[PDB]
RNA sequence: CAAUACGCAAACCGCCUCUGCCCGC
RNA sequence: GUGGAAAGGCGGGCAGAGGCGGUUUGCGUAUUG
């Protein structure tokens, strides 16, 4: 069950910009009609000119299985089929970024919970995955429960633009669509778990470079030397920026491809 | 191709012997050089089946570093002369390929007899597997 | 409905790998240089071992087939074999067909009775175990993982090898094209200590349930135990150390009153030989 | 579909080498005991390769009795890169062509692949014989202990013609006369056709006594001589009672060609009553 | 350069008993020892035979070692008697010795000599 | 009068292609 | 004078099927010191 709960950030600072009752009644109504009216037309499957292409496991159905629980005007809480809520969050954010003229942003905190789960825990964990994606940069999406080092240099939830290029690189080369994998990568779903084991060596020791050759060898034995060129080599640009290595970002982009297959 | 095998090897050999001890640098250097080690061994054949006796000799006492013994004398004896026995049994066109692989490990083995046993041989064994792993990635096995 | 407890017949012994033994599991876990077909080895010692699933599975799959052949006449001996016919459910995708092999695991078909009442009478699943929706008969045997004997630990200490690398090749019939490979197998003659515990739940039917275990073992000595197997790589042989009864009065008190059967220098076929009434005769006195 | 089990015909015996043998320049040896030994794959993969070649010539005589020989013309897929076509050798392993029928019901009907087993894509039919390794015999275990050399060495030479340039090497062969002990167990699964597979396995053995066993072979490195000891049957009732209810077939002084020939039908006569 | 070899001849005369060194000296002897393969294999492979195996064979292992230098005459005794002069002073000790132990350090010395023989040529 | 000049192996072939978590709360 | 009391994350599953260490190459020839 794919729960998402996201809200507009810095909105209380935005309504203090208005300086008359003519101006505040407008800005609190155009902001009102996005999460009231125009979020219905997104889920109905419209506006491809405005949105473009989202990180999407399969193209949008005619009658999607989405249940809008609540959507207030600053806030929303939407449940649904857990790989369409994944598609919807990048489809809500993209349409919100053109409804506003590129000025206000969302912070969507995605969770994934089983059907046998009480709702008072689903709202509890997702709202904490929200405040994880709120206190860091206020323009960033949480996607999957992900393990991190205890340094503080490594922040969890993905920036919106930073994630949607990780889908453009990693996904159309290891995933084809509709819950199946690319050519000759089937009977190698054990590989992508092993590739997420080498990410778990980066977490016990970030300083080790044991992940650099294990990345190159496992692609060698399986004959898949062409996939993942960003992961086989270290980035000297990423060391001096004190940003995570490209094996840190690969966890969330692999799991969505992996969970969309039966795994 | 082979023109990279002439230039990059002669760029790396003076850097090879000048760091003869296996405890040269635990930082990003020994992994950055190790790709260049397999970069001029790429254009050579470098078959692994003759090395399987040496690597299993490195394997069977890698557990014995790990609370097995505190003596790597009897193992590292067996690694020195068999690696000389590698050209000492196999000659030919694979000999010119295996002479360049001889000159990196033989400075590091002589450290390991008088070295620490928990340390400085792990720093060798990590440089052992860095040579093999990229060699599978450039197209050799 | 009515699960009881009377003791645990413990079968202690030593598995002797007469031919090279091969099991095989995962490789390349934070590791680069291997032979790429390694027998499962536990990480704390780095020695090979026979697992329990590789022995309980092969004792099971050699005892589906014996039942599958004599399905016709054992409906009187054992009820709930009248739900079955000899054959597979493979030609028509049904989890309950008329035939015997009824449950789809992933893409293969393994006999598991669907209920507690159906598996209570079935000769296979009353011993090795069963499953279902909401009914779920659990097993009786605990086949434990077998490790090397006190002797063969020291041959790893003294310096003798325990795994051998056999090179096999494939050949075209026309151009004689050699297609080689390597296998890591256990050195022939190594010896693992197994232990098979039989949880005696009903005193009505343990004689006809120990005999079924010694039937699946006596087939395993003629068949192979895992690995390539049809080309020699199995050939395993049970060497029984001691049968022990471990009664109910043992567990409360602690007295060494457990009934020990005599199985010193006997084959697995010699226990089931005429004398099974004499080897386990003093177990009848305790019931 | 419908794997069954009636018993396991056990073919004990002793492989004899009248002429010196080679496997593979050392002959491979048992590590725990030091002795050389004839493996399993060199005795099951040798009988298959002297039976896939024998079936290749005769696709007109066996096709009336065996189905799924009509699905192949006698040939080879070595020039034409096609997996399953009219030519008889269909599987490219990596570079070699071995006849494996790609289905259960093709291999159920095949005369080779019902006996020497067959892989497949989602079919994977399994074998009916299991061929075990052959170590030394207990009277020849003791010549190793007595120092009477169980092996030997051999220096050949390779003559370049023009300069008469001798290029010698040292082969290492098992000495001629050394005797092993083999083991083939036939898993009787289908009572309709086992008259075939016992007269069909001995077919592959009889061509082997004319051919070589491992090594070079065209120079002297073969000469198997199967000395049989006793067939037994091991019925399903043998594994429940544990008796000596296994029907002994007398072949103490008989040959592979002396069982497959007249003398067959009286030996296996009590097994037919046991089916 | 024969005096530096004669300086190594004192090192061959240094290891009178068996336990010469557990460290680099067995190699450092053997580097200078190896500074014809086909004449020695009735000791080289004969060492491989007796390792797995004893006492009555070691006399033959000493009898064949003098049978090599007693066969080849002329210019073919010089390095023959030299290589004779290394092995027997480590084999006169090893008659009354442990067999599975105490021989390994020569069994690893015997193999190390031919190893650098093919590298230097 | 009897031998010594020289050769201890070269090659290619190195894994393959099928399967990869269900059931029940 | 305790948001407490009682509650096994587990019942069923062989890393298995198929595969020749292989093919050719004559312990020899050339002349003298
Ligand atoms: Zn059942
Ligand atoms: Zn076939």
């Amino acid at each position: 069950l794919g729960v998402m709960k996201g809200d507009v950030d810095r909105l209380g600072e935005f309504f203090s910009s208005m300086d008359s009752p003519s101006k505040l009644a407008t800005a609190s109504r155009f902001m009102d009609y996005f999460f009231k009216g125009y979020i219905g037309a997104i889920i109905e499957g419209k506006f491809g000119y405005i949105i473009g292409d989202v990180p999407s496991l399969r193209d949008w159905p005619e009658e999607p299985d989405i249940v809008v629980v609540y959507a207030g005007g600053d806030d929303f809480f939407i449940v649904g089929a857990w790989d369409q809520i994944f598609e919807l969050a990048f489809r809500v954010r993209r349409a919100f970024n053109a409804y506003t003229g590129g000025k206000l942003t969302l912070s969507v905190g995605l969770g994934y919970f089983d059907e046998r789960t009480p709702i008072y825990r689903m709202a509890d964990v997702v709202s904490e995955r929200l405040d994880t994606a709120k206190d860091e940069g206020r323009n960033r999406v949480f996607v999957v429960g992900r393990s991190r080092p205890l340094d503080g240099k490594h922040k969890l939830s993905y920036e919106w633009n930073h994630y949607e290029e990780l889908w453009r690189t990693y996904a159309p080369r290891i995933y084809a669509g509709n819950g199946r994998l690319k050519g000759k990568l089937e009977s190698k779903k054990g590989l992508l778990w092993k590739l997420l084991e080498i990410r778990e060596l980066y977490v016990r020791d970030p300083n080790d470079v044991r992940w650099a050759y294990l990345t190159a060898y496992l692609l060698g034995r399986h004959g898949l030397s062409d996939l993942f060129p960003e992961l086989v080599g270290i980035d000297t640009k990423a060391v001096e920026r004190k940003e995570p290595q490209p094996v840190y970002w690969v966890d969330g982009v692999l799991k969505i491809v992996l969970m969309a297959v039966r795994r | 191709k082979g023109k990279q095998w002439e230039a990059i090897q002669p760029y790396f050999d003076n850097v090879v012997r000048e760091a003869k001890n296996f405890l040269e640098w635990s930082p990003n250097k020994r992994l950055a050089n190790a790709v260049t080690v397999a970069a001029y061994l790429t254009s050579q054949g470098l078959k692994t089946n003759q090395v399987r006796k040496i690597l299993d000799m490195a394997r069977t006492t890698e557990l014995k570093v790990k609370r097995g013994e505190g003596d790597i004398k009897d193992d590292l004896v067996k690694m020195r002369y068999l690696l000389a026995y590698t050209v000492g049994k196999a000659t030919g066109q694979s000999k010119y390929s295996l002479d360049a692989f001889h000159r990196i490990l033989d400075p590091m083995l002589e450290v390991l007899m008088g070295s620490p046993k928990k340390e400085n041989f792990e720093k060798f064994y990590d440089f052992l597997q860095a040579v093999v792993a990229y060699h599978k990635f450039f197209g050799g096995g | 409905m009515d699960r009881r407890f009377y003791g645990k017949i413990v079968i202690k012994g030593k598995i002797k790998a007469v031919t090279g033994l091969h099991i095989g599991s995962q490789r390349d876990i934070s590791e680069i240089g291997g032979i790429a077909n390694p027998v499962i080895k536990d990480p704390h010692t780095g020695l090979p071992y026979i697992p329990g699933s590789s022995l309980k599975g092969r004792l099971r799959s050699l005892f589906e087939i014996l039942v599958n052949s004599r399905l016709g006449e054992w409906r009187e001996k054992y009820p709930s074999l009248a739900n079955y016919s000899p054959g597979s459910c493979r030609p028509d995708n049904q989890e309950n067909c008329g035939k015997f092999f009824n449950r789809k695991i992933n893409r293969g078909w393994i006999h598991v009775c669907p209920d507690y009442e159906t598996a209570l009478a079935c000769p296979v699943c009353r011993l090795f175990g069963a499953s279902g929706k909401e009914s779920n008969f659990p097993s009786r045997i605990i086949v434990r993982d077998a490790f090397l004997t006190k002797e063969w630990e020291e041959k790893w200490r003294a310096g003798e090898a325990i795994t051998e690398a056999k090179i096999e090749v494939g050949i075209d019939r026309v151009t004689s094209q050699a297609n080689p490979r390597t296998n890591e197998r256990v050195v022939a003659g190594a010896e693992f200590e197994f232990e098979i515990i039989y949880n005696v739940e009903n005193t009505t039917h343990w004689r006809d349930d120990i005999k079924n275990l010694l039937t699946a073992m006596a087939l395993l000595e003629d068949s192979y135990l895992g690995g390539s197997g049809s080309r020699g790589y199995g050939k395993v042989k049970f060497i029984f150390d001691s049968f022990e009864f471990r009664p109910l009065d043992y567990y409360r008190t602690g007295k060494d009153e457990d009934i020990v059967s005599i199985d010193a220098r006997e084959k697995s076929v010699s226990d089931i030989l005429s004398g099974f009434d004499s080897l386990f005769s003093e177990v009848e006195g305790k019931l």
